């Protein structure tokens, strides 16, 4: 329920947040809120101070409170922003002026966010045999648990996920058809938490390892850490960030 | 080198409160 904040931009990138702060004058204490792109249920706070951008991850704690690492918990991202408008409490500066969404600009949603509500609805309907207002009351009654369940499993039916197939199989399926640069898929390996990203670069198939660390966080070695595979694909579809190129078209299943 | 490695280094550093 951060959509109600006029300075919440949804799923924009660090770079887009920095472009918006520049457009807003880059004044000390100028700030906006965005959806975290690598922490599930998380937000990011982007603040101008000393003509630079400062970015803070606001995690959703186990108990449904919100905190920057090393900070007190708050009931909501709104409360955290209100609090940091009064007390710096370790932040680079006080939150002075929200940069609001310019007229007509909505919170950005990504591909997962567009499927989320329908996937939660269809799961509750099939699992619990509910319809109409009963169905909506169920969804609302367990929204946080349902959001978590659907986010951790949504990749299974996304077009770029090919399940447990071999290295050799993945090369064959990627090399069939038009050799579109950035054509990609993700496959499961042995360890139930390990994956590979398969990416077409100038007619060659690149294999990048995706490992689950002790937190449950997914990363390519030396790469940004994500709670989910769909976060990883959205990131590497926006910029290469260490890959030889950006992900483009999902490799169709057979 | 059966798996490709990331090139460069990450310039995505978040600030925190301590």
């Amino acid at each position: 329920s951060a959509n109600h904040l006029p300075f919440f931009f949804g799923n924009i990138t660090r770079e887009e947040a920095e472009d918006y702060l520049v457009q807003g004058g880059m004044s000390d204490g100028l700030y906006l809120l965005r959806q975290s792109r690598n922490y599930l249920g998380g937000f990011a706070l982007s603040v101008a101070h000393g003509r630079k951008a400062h970015h803070y991850t606001i995690e959703r704690e186990l108990n449904g409170t919100y905190a920057i690492a090393g900070g007190r918990t708050h009931a909501s991202p709104a409360d955290l922003c209100h609090y940091h408008s009064q007390e710096s409490d370790g932040l680079v500066c006080l939150l002075k002026k929200p940069f609001n969404r310019p007229q007509g600009v909505q919170p950005k949603t990504g591909p997962f966010e567009d499927l989320k509500e329908n996937l939660i609805r269809e799961y509750v309907k099939q699992t619990w045999n509910l319809q109409g207002q009963a169905l909506e009351q169920a969804i609302i009654s367990q929204k946080p648990q349902l959001e978590k369940l659907i986010a951790t499993t949504a990749h299974e039916k996304m077009p770029w996920f090919h399940g447990k197939i071999s290295r050799e199989e993945s090369e064959q399926i990627v090399l069939i058809g038009s050799k579109t640069n950035g054509k990609f898929l993700i496959r499961a390996r042995d360890n139930n938490g390990s994956y590979a990203l398969c990416l077409l670069h100038e007619g060659k198939v690149l294999h990048y390892r995706i490992d689950k660390d002790k937190t449950g966080k997914l990363s390519i070695p030396e790469g940004k850490k994500f709670d989910t595979l769909w976060q990883l694909v959205e990131h590497y579809s926006y910029k290469a960030d260490g890959l030889l190129r950006v992900l483009t078209v999902p490799c169709q299943k057979i | 080198s059966p798996y490709q490695e990331l090139q460069g280094q990450r310039s995505d550093v978040y600030s925190d409160l301590n």
